[PDB]
């Protein structure tokens, strides 16, 4: 019945709660570092000349 | 140079409004598609050609020393004006026919109306308009002799052209238009009766003691304004033309050519306001274009 | 040499353009409808008058009607119904008789009215008129002419409701049968006319699930729907 | 996360009065239409009542019309239901449902089984002592 | 005991992991990126207006070459276009009238599609006949398919309306893996750039990642307000953004396992139905239901540009693999390319 699926759900939270969580500041620094490594090459932000632009 | 001033402002207003409507419908048809939008675009093209013909006729009525213009050039200008006016009138009639076919028999309309038949109808309509503007030049019966040297419609055309256009060309089209929109009024009134009875029945069990019974003058107002527009546009012109051609000389020529012609060309201004500006999608496109060009 | 691939590309694009024009004709000529109700509401009997979904293509005077009935699907209708904002109509089949006995929700008319209210006020289904079928009319008549369970205490507005002056009691029946029939009809029309602003309307009927005229009724309702849409877009209605 | 906790209820003599409080946490209460639903034992779900965002639009099931009163408060985000003059037919479990979308007049899957935004509800049984 | 005991112990786990999330949340993305240089006001015009559809466009997908973008609508066929010169490369008719998703394989050989027919139909593109045909018809789902993605031409992940996800093998035609743990209709699943973990979002305001090998959910992500419609991974594969029907876009971090930061505005009323990232990840893209689309500064929560080229619900969005263009497909039966 619903007891079985409820038991499945609860051992799911027992299994997913024991993982290790890194600091949020470290994750933010990692995201910033990844953003600075490709910002100068992404054509969406930086303007691109029409010669290199395949859209005329 | 008095009458030339009103001709100039009328032509400029026609050109500006009709060009705006035409470019708006041209931008809208590539986005929304359909068939009636093509007919509205054709109407805009027809009456902007009316306006450009008016501008072409202006160069001699503004200069007091009129040249003794030859038959060919003046006849060409008059034929161009008449063909453009007939194209606009036939386009309005074709729009009415398309609407009536869409309403009366919708299931067959959606199957026997597409881009090909719309383009064929448009091309045939333009060809018939050109022919109806050009036959009186070729037919000696529909011609005026002894050109004094002053450009006007009746200086090159004998008034029997108006008689024949009323007998076989315009008034049967008037009767067809009136019957089409009267059947439309009957259908709309039946649907409005059903809708209002349904709404009253719903509101009787909805706690609303007073139903919204007095309403729905919109169908009568729209049909009346359309019929009156298409009537006051041209019916007085042909009526006084056949009155004058009745062998009762009353010197109505000047009023015939420059006082009901103003009604005929004001038809070209009134038509885009009620066939394009009235439509909600085209109105929104007009607003979008106006907002875009106002900032620039 | 490099121009040849794009030449072949234009030739292809012309071929699919012609095929898509033919498809556009054959698709604008086709009218799509979705039939919706509960399992006991009468989906199967309406379908019988002619995969998680099922299809039914038929013709009513050379008009291609494609009626689709949702079968094996979950009851959460809040997001797969958004696919049906382009259908010309939405057939809604409800079980008028089943208002008790204890069957399913036991308030089947209340659940159907709530579903109809949610469909009507949906921000994407505002342009689709909803054909409504009141199924099981003989059963309702039999259970209401002489029944232990009265519709009262299930709807508290029976006392302040009588047979409307515009009613059509064409089959000679009990006045209470007509009263209940137009009561359910007016309950549906209360939500039908409370919103829409003329964009879409309801078309109630009385399907006894014993006649083959339901396809003709659907055809007439689709014709009226398109006529009303054209009239409203022409600024007449 | 959306959390709906229902309190109150219990065994009450028929003809009495009762109250349920639904506390909603994890979202903005002043934007979502509220729904009260019930499920009889051994029977399907049945929508009881609903109230709008500001409490202007209130609707009830015709069976409970006049005896049930639903009132929402957005300051402390709580939805209260009052029952007057209970009858033994009204023994059921009660869930405090939720509108799926903000700023939306419709409400689709309140009575649908396994609804995501539905509380645990309270079991109210009315019978003899 | 039993159900109540497991419920209270589950609540104990819930507020325990909430306390853990609060403990690891030393700061937010706003106070760490306040000193960054903003992208400013950006704009990008339409380059191509792909046209030829009739019904509402529901989904799309580019290829690895970023040249041929697929498109699917409710008309009954799926069109494989060309981004340049707007030529319709292919048009495969579909057995079912409405489909809700399409997928373009990285190799470009296979094209996946599906919808309310509850069957994932996959077509070839390089048959010896020179035309298109049905290759595989995966069946087993009892709910509508909402999103499909390609790992290679041997495995497809499909998101269904059965509140479960599936991983199928192409030749076998059976569900190799079944992902359960969800209770609402699963709408969008997106694959990480390393093609190891994929995030799926249901109708219960919960998005979680799954591993394609063992088929077990690792980290859940709650904290939203309504049903999540679209998810895209960050280009680095360690974050993902969710849009839903509540006018918010929340950027979850995979390592932090918490809500980082949210995009919203007071004037926005409708929800999000398409989320995607650029190549650098600095520009989020959101398609609302108010006939509009916009770009968000992914690190500053500042709107950088509004696209209003559509006159209907922007139901689908996509960004090329090389980050050269953005394709928006709406209920106007149009496709718009911007750059
Ligand atoms: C088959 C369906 C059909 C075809 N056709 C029609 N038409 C429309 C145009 C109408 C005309 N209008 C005219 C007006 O022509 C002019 C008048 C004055 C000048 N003036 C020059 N200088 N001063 N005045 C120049 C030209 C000459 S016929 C006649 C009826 N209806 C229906």
């Amino acid at each position: 019945a619903s007891i079985a699926q409820a038991r499945k759900l609860v051992e799911q939270l027992k299994m997913e709660a024991n993982i290790d969580r890194i600091k949020v500041s470290k994750a933010a620094a990692d995201l910033m570092a990844y953003c600075e490594a490709h910002a100068k090459e992404d054509p969406l932000l930086t303007p691109v000349p029409a010669s290199e632009n395949p859209f005329r | 140079f008095s009458f030339g001033v009103i001709l100039a402002v009328l032509a400029s207003l026609i050109i500006a409004t009709n060009t705006l409507v035409a470019v708006a419908v041209l931008l809208l048809i590539h986005k929304n598609d359909g068939v009636s939008l093509c007919f509205t675009l054709n109407l805009a093209v027809a009456d902007t050609l009316i306006g450009v013909a008016i501008s072409g006729l202006l160069t001699d009525q503004l200069s007091s020393p009129s040249r003794p213009t030859q038959k060919t050039l003046c006849s060409l200008r008059m034929a161009f004006v008449t063909s453009s006016a007939a194209a606009s009138v036939l386009t309005v009639m074709l729009i009415t026919f398309d609407r009536y076919l869409a309403i009366k028999q919708p299931f067959r309309y959606l199957k026997i109306m597409s881009g090909f038949v719309a383009g064929a109808c448009i091309a045939g309509l333009w060809l018939v308009s050109y022919l109806i503007g050009f036959l009186p030049l070729g037919i000696p019966m529909f011609q005026q002799t002894a050109y004094k040297g002053q450009c006007s419609f009746f200086a090159v055309f004998h008034p029997h052209f108006v008689l024949t256009l009323s007998c076989v060309g315009f008034f049967p089209a008037m009767l067809l238009f009136v019957f089409f929109y009267c059947d439309m009024l009957k259908i709309a009134s039946m649907h409005s009766q059903q809708i209002r009875k349904m709404e009253h029945a719903g509101a009787m069990a909805g706690g609303y003691r007073s139903p919204r019974t007095p309403s729905d003058f919109k169908a009568l107002r729209t049909v009346s304004v359309l019929i009156g527009s298409f009537a006051l546009s041209w019916t007085p012109f042909l009526i006084t033309g056949i009155v004058q051609v009745a062998c009762q000389e009353c010197h109505l020529y000047l009023v015939l050519e420059r006082y009901l012609w103003l009604l005929g060309v004001g038809n070209s201004l009134l038509n885009p306001l009620i066939y394009a500006y009235w439509q909600k999608e085209v109105r929104l496109q007009l607003y979008h274009m106006a907002l875009g060009v106002k900032k620039v | 040499d490099q121009r040849n691939e794009e030449k072949a590309q234009r030739e292809a694009n012309k071929k699919i353009e012609k095929q898509l024009q033919k498809d556009k004709q054959v698709y604008r000529a086709t009218h799509r409808l979705l039939l919706l109700g509960a399992g006991e509401s009468g989906k199967n009997t309406i379908v019988k008058q002619m995969s998680g979904i099922f299809e039914t293509k038929f013709q009513v005077d050379k008009v291609n009607f494609h009626m689709f009935d949702v079968g094996a699907q979950r009851d959460e209708r809040r997001k797969w119904i958004q696919c049906f904002n382009d259908v010309t109509a939405i057939i809604f089949v409800v079980a008028s008789s089943s208002y008790n006995r204890e069957d399913n929700q036991t308030n089947r008319l209340q659940a159907a009215l709530k579903l109809f209210d949610s469909i009507w006020n949906n921000k994407w289904l505002r342009d689709t008129s909803v054909i409504l079928f009141l199924n099981k009319q003989d059963l309702l008549a039999e259970k209401v002419l002489a029944g232990k369970s009265k519709i009262e205490d299930y709807f508290p507005e029976f006392a302040r409701y009588t047979t409307p002056e515009d009613a059509t009691p064409e089959p000679g029946e009990d006045p209470r049968v007509t009263r209940a029939k137009y009561f359910i009809r007016d309950e549906f029309l209360r939500i039908s006319t409370a919103s829409g602003d003329g964009r879409h309307y309801c078309y109630p009927h009385f399907t006894c699930a014993v006649d083959t005229e339901n396809i003709r009724r659907v055809f007439n309702d689709c014709r009226d729907i398109i006529q009303r849409m054209h009239l409203r877009q022409y600024e007449l209605l | 996360q959306v959390q709906l906790q229902e309190s109150g209820g219990g065994l009450v003599q028929p003809g009495g009065s009762l109250r349920l409080s639904c506390a909603a946490s994890g979202f903005t209460f002043s934007n979502y239409k509220m729904n009260w639903v019930r499920q009889a034992p051994g029977k399907g779900l049945e929508w009881v009542s609903d109230i709008s965002q500001s409490g202007a639009s209130i609707s009830y099931t015709g069976s409970v019309k006049g005896r049930f009163t639903i009132s929402r408060d957005n300051a402390k985000n709580t939805l209260y239901l009052q029952m007057n003059s209970l009858k033994p037919e009204d023994t059921a479990v009660y869930y405090c449902a939720r509108c799926p979308a903000p700023f939306t007049r419709d409400c689709f899957d309140v009575t649908s089984t396994t609804y995501a935004y539905r509380g645990q509800g309270t079991q109210v049984t009315v019978s003899s002592h | 005991s039993e159900l109540d005991q497991l419920r209270q112990e589950a609540e104990q786990l819930k507020n325990q992991i909430r306390d853990a999330r609060k403990a690891c949340a030393d700061a937010t993305l706003s106070q760490i990126t306040n000193n960054i240089d903003p992208v400013g006001r950006i704009q990008m015009r339409t380059r191509r207006t792909l046209r030829g559809h009739l019904a509402k466009i529901y989904a799309m997908h580019w290829g690895t070459d970023s040249r041929l973008l697929v498109s699917a609508s409710q008309d009954g066929k799926l069109i494989i276009w060309d981004s340049y010169t707007t030529n319709k490369v292919h048009a495969i008719p579909l057995r079912s009238s409405w489909v809700m998703t399409c997928a373009y394989a990285p190799s470009g050989n296979y094209v996946a599609c599906g919808g309310l027919d509850n069957i994932c139909s996959i077509y070839n593109l390089k048959t010896r006949e020179g035309n298109v045909r049905v290759s595989r018809e995966l069946a087993g789902h009892t709910g509508y398919l909402s999103c499909c993605r390609f790992l290679d031409d041997n495995q497809i992940v499909t998101s269904s309306g059965d509140t479960t996800c599936a991983l199928w093998d192409i030749e076998t035609g059976q569900q190799t893996t079944t992902f359960t743990g969800h209770t609402g209709d699963v709408m969008s699943l997106s694959l990480a750039p390393d093609t190891r973990l994929f995030v799926s979002g249901a109708c219960d305001a919960s998005a979680k990642l799954w591993d394609v090998r063992e088929g077990m959910c690792r980290q859940t992500f709650t904290g939203h307000e309504s049903d999540i419609n679209a998810i895209c991974f960050f280009p680095n594969g360690n974050a993902f953004a969710t849009g839903s029907d509540d006018a918010t876009c929340r950027l979850f971090d995979l390592r932090a396992d918490q809500e980082l930061m949210t995009y919203s505005h007071d004037n926005i009323i409708c929800g999000i139905t398409s989320v995607s990232f650029s190549k650098s990840g600095r520009l989020l893209l959101a398609g609302y239901d108010d006939f509009n689309c916009n770009v968000w500064d992914a690190l500053k929560a500042d709107r950088a540009g509004v696209l209003a080229g559509h006159d209907n619900r922007v139901s689908c969005l996509g960004v090329t693999d090389d980050g050269m263009a953005v394709a928006t497909g709406s209920w106007d039966s149009f496709l718009k390319i911007w750059n």
